[PDB]
């Protein structure tokens, strides 16, 4: 909301800030009532750029610096990948070595061209897929349930004190 | 003056000593017989410092083995340079006892900024430029470009100290701050840097808390070396606050956007480095790989790898995903919210940040900042805030919190939001001086009561006493007026500090005793607002010219500059007839840092009790996690807090040589047990029933008749 507008509207960006990032595989500060302008004429089109997109390819995104918007995308889709926990290594540098070489993909695709990142995930899609991959989703899907599990185990602690303090006073 | 004191025989420099100084003494050789921490008040603001390092010296003399050496700190430096003159005194009285000099060395660290010979850094003041010029000199870069010798300001002061003082060290002998920069002088070294090395073979140090409290700049001086040292902290009332301090960072709107400029300044930096030298600074990642200080503690610090943050885009790119996390979650406008670990669970969630490698920003940030051979740090010193902050956070948050305050106090609509980060209980900062040293004492004066010390900071004390000044004289003849002329409560309520009739008590109070007291008092108020509410009151009225007919009045304001020529005025109005009124607040930074001495300050007036206001967001965090944790009520701690403020700012007329001088305290909540029993006990005893509720009239005519009494010689 803090960027001074749209390269060719920048009149929402000054009238009100509730208009929010769009992500398409341009990497772009789209907004959305230049989304109606993309929409209306080729419809999946980047207008400077020209960029042919499938549908629209829109999605809603929340910062005011375009490149920080393209690398947390981008960081997203890649964390899809590699995945695997520390301790499945136990090398003292491969915890952090594989980890350095995900953030040379994700810079190498936010600039330069992503062939090459393409194949190479290519792969290890192969390669790690066949056991690896599929058993880290499943791990990391279980600690995001019992992440939130324990956090509502903590709000229950606290309304039972909230709840039993109160109750001390009145009775 | 030798005492035969039970453990051993004390020398003493002074002739006599009152009965308190003898259990004080017998107290603390009993604590140090123990080798355990304990804590201990004693009233006099000196007299106390002689009897404590009179003892530690005879203490180290009988048994050198059990304490390596003695770390006696103080609040501020102007008082730590009386600490010093008191050591110079007392070691030249047992140098004339033995006949011989010993070897004995003591001497006081301080700031580069306040002590220093270069003149390019002479006439900043500003500390932390003073740190970034001194570490562009003293850069290892620039040590080894003085090793070519090119034509570039070197400073020679360090390159000699290292020539010379690394081979040989000083002797032994006292020196202050100011005759240590005139040593500096004369040796061509460091007064800084000679001080320093001195701590390794240094039989007594003093500097102040932040120089021994916070992880940064604490721990390189408090290395283990002084693993059994006796470690005493004085007149540290207000080691909780200062705890917290040195662990609170605060984040503002304006510091987040002036990140984001030096990290532009940075980025274009490492572009230029890149085209101009890349292998010789690329060498830091062969070392970064094999594996502005660091804010972590000795054990939660932690140096396996630096993390994905491997090469300078690398660690840019993570400082802006951070930095734009940041700068959004303050942009939100919302009411106040907390959120210690779910906070960095937020973070890790939405922009992708593990807290494994934020653990290690702060550091990756020193080494890679190091790399770029920047001219100063001054001017990226915010961005070294936000990473100390953001490296905090990643390590730990069980007793802390964040804090956002999307809109401001005293301010409808403010577009300047504040991120706080104020901690919760200060023992998780101070734990490490306790493990370390073997034994801490807390020397205090106008302690609030012992029993929740323990409490507040994880200690197991060894003993717990109060000591009272005893004297042929009755030097100190504290009160409480609670009810005026009108007998009507006086209290200075939240509900009742608009009263215009207890204002009006509190100015009759004020004109009747200014028209009494000899030249020279200090009302201290409970904040700014209200005691400029008070005073426009009495203004409005002519209760407040016919003050100023009486005696010159001064009023104090947030502004420093203004404070010290006010204060300045002030110390020449006491010593001329006219008398001067200083109206202060409690909290101000002038009440904690002056010391008032006869013929200063003469009756001390304190307008209400002092509390602080029960909106800052800060202080419910900090006492609601008391009362889960250690289990303090949230009134006790409040008036806990009240009172040892009270006591800090009305125990300065009883400082020393016996001056005489009377507390009074307008306010009835004073005259209730429960704050008489949190009031120091040397004040408490004193304090009687008889006076405990005088009126006005009453209070002026006791008060005359005691100043009568004092007026006369022993
Ligand atoms: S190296 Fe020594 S003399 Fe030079 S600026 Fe630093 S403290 Fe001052
Ligand atoms: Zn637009
Ligand atoms: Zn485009």
């Amino acid at each position: 909301m803090d960027d001074q507008g749209c390269p060719r509207c920048k009149t929402t960006k000054y009238r009100n800030p509730s208009l929010k990032l769009m992500v398409n595989v341009c990497g772009h500060t789209l907004c959305e009532s230049c989304v109606d302008l993309l929409f209306v004429r080729g419809a999946g089109n980047c207008p400077e750029c020209g960029t042919p997109l499938r549908k629209s390819n829109f999605r809603v995104q929340l910062f005011e610096d375009p490149t920080v918007d393209k690398e947390v995308e981008i960081r997203k889709k890649v964390l899809k990948i590699y995945n695997k926990r520390e301790e499945d290594f136990p090398s003292l540098r491969e915890y952090n070595d594989f980890l350095e070489e995900v953030e040379e993909i994700v810079f190498n695709l936010t600039n330069n061209v992503d062939l090459d990142n393409t194949k190479k995930k290519m792969e290890i899609y192969q390669k790690e897929n066949k056991d690896v991959i599929q058993k880290n989703k499943l791990k990391l899907t279980r600690e995001q349930e019992e992440l939130e599990e324990a956090l509502e185990v903590e709000r229950q602690e606290n309304e039972q004190r909230r709840l039993f303090i109160q109750k001390e006073e009145q009775l | 003056m030798k005492l035969n004191v039970d453990g051993l025989l004390v020398y003493f420099p002074y002739d006599y000593i009152y009965p308190e100084q003898f259990s004080y003494m017998r107290e603390l050789k009993r604590t140090l017989d123990a080798k355990g921490h304990g804590v201990l008040e004693m009233p006099s603001g000196t007299g106390k410092t002689v009897s404590l390092l009179a003892l530690i010296m005879a203490y180290q003399r009988a048994y050198p083995l059990e304490v390596t050496k003695l770390i006696y700190c103080s609040r501020t430096v102007p008082e730590i340079e009386k600490v010093i003159e008191e050591l110079r005194k007392l070691l030249n009285f047992y140098e004339k006892q033995e006949g011989e000099k010993l070897p004995f060395l003591g001497l006081a660290l301080s700031s580069r900024k306040n002590l220093c010979i270069h003149p390019e850094v002479t006439p900043l003041r500003f500390g932390k430029d003073v740190d970034g010029k001194c570490h562009s000199l003293t850069a290892s870069y620039v040590r080894a470009q003085y090793q070519h010798d090119t034509s570039l300001p070197h400073c020679r002061f360090y390159e000699e100290f290292d020539a010379h003082g690394r081979e040989v060290p000083l002797p032994a002998g006292i020196y202050n701050l100011d005759d240590l920069k005139a040593l500096g002088r004369r040796q061509g070294w460091c007064p800084y840097f000679l001080a320093r090395y001195s701590i390794l073979h240094a039989n007594v140090v003093v500097y102040s808390y932040h120089y021994l409290l916070d992880p940064k700049i604490a721990d390189l001086v408090s290395k283990e070396l002084a693993r059994k040292a006796v470690v005493v902290f004085d007149e540290a009332h207000n080691i909780d606050n200062v705890c917290i301090d040195s662990m609170s960072v605060n984040l503002t709107r304006r510091t987040l956007d002036r990140c984001q400029g030096n990290l532009e300044t940075l980025q274009k930096t490492v572009l230029r480095i890149k085209e101009t030298d890349e292998q010789r600074l690329r060498d830091e990642y062969r070392r970064l790989v094999e594996g502005a200080n660091p804010v972590l503690p000795d054990e939660v610090l932690q140096e396996a790898v630096p993390g994905s943050i491997r090469t300078a885009e690398h660690f840019l790119g993570f400082l802006r995903r951070l930095l734009e996390y940041v700068k959004w979650r303050l942009r939100v406008q919302h009411v106040v919210q907390e959120s210690p670990p779910a906070f960095l669970s937020g973070l890790a969630q939405r922009v992708c940040i593990q807290r494994k490698p934020l653990r290690f920003c702060a550091e990756r940030l020193r080494s890679l900042l190091h790399t770029l051979e920047i001219t100063d740090l001054a001017d990226f010193s915010p961005l070294t805030l936000l990473a100390n902050f953001a490296t905090l956070v990643s390590t730990y948050a069980k007793g802390f919190t964040i804090i956002i305050e999307p809109f401001d106090d005293r301010t409808p609509t403010i577009a300047n939001p504040i991120l706080h980060f104020s901690c919760m209980d200060a023992s998780l900062a101070i734990k490490p001086v306790f493990e370390r040293f073997q034994s801490v004492i807390i020397t205090s004066g106008t302690l609030s009561p012992l029993d929740i010390y323990p409490k507040i900071l994880d200690f197991h004390p060894v003993t717990m006493a109060t000591f009272t000044m005893t004297l042929a004289r009755v030097c100190l003849c504290p009160m409480i007026i609670g009810r005026g002329n009108d007998q009507v409560a006086i209290s200075s309520k939240f509900e009742t500090r608009e009263d215009i009739a207890v204002i009006r008590n509190y100015g009759n109070l004020l004109l009747e005793m200014s028209a009494v007291v000899p030249d020279g008092i200090v009302a201290f108020f409970t904040s700014y607002q209200y005691m400029e509410s008070t005073v426009a009151s009495w203004y409005e009225q002519g209760i407040l010219e016919n003050i100023q007919r009486n005696k010159l009045l001064f009023i104090e304001t947030q502004d420093g500059a203004e404070t010290s020529v006010a204060l300045e005025k002030y110390q020449e109005a006491c010593e001329n007839g006219r008398g001067a009124i200083l109206l202060s607040v409690a909290r101000g930074k002038v009440s904690e840092g002056i010391d008032f001495v006869h013929h200063y300050g003469r009756a001390v007036i304190m307008f209400g009790v002092p509390y602080v206001y029960t909106q800052s967001r800060i202080l419910k965090a900090r006492l609601e996690y008391l009362r889960d944790q250690f289990q303090i009520r949230e009134n006790d701690f409040l008036t806990f807090d009240a009172m040892r403020h009270a006591a800090q700012c009305v125990g300065r007329a009883i400082r020393g040589k016996t001056d005489y001088g009377l507390m009074v305290f307008a306010d009835k909540r004073f005259a209730r047990g429960d704050k008489r029993g949190k009031l120091p006990r040397w004040i408490q005893e004193h304090l009687t029933d008889a006076n405990l509720n005088l009126t006005v009239d009453e209070g002026v005519q006791v008060a005359k008749y005691f100043l009568r009494q004092m007026a006369q010689p022993f």
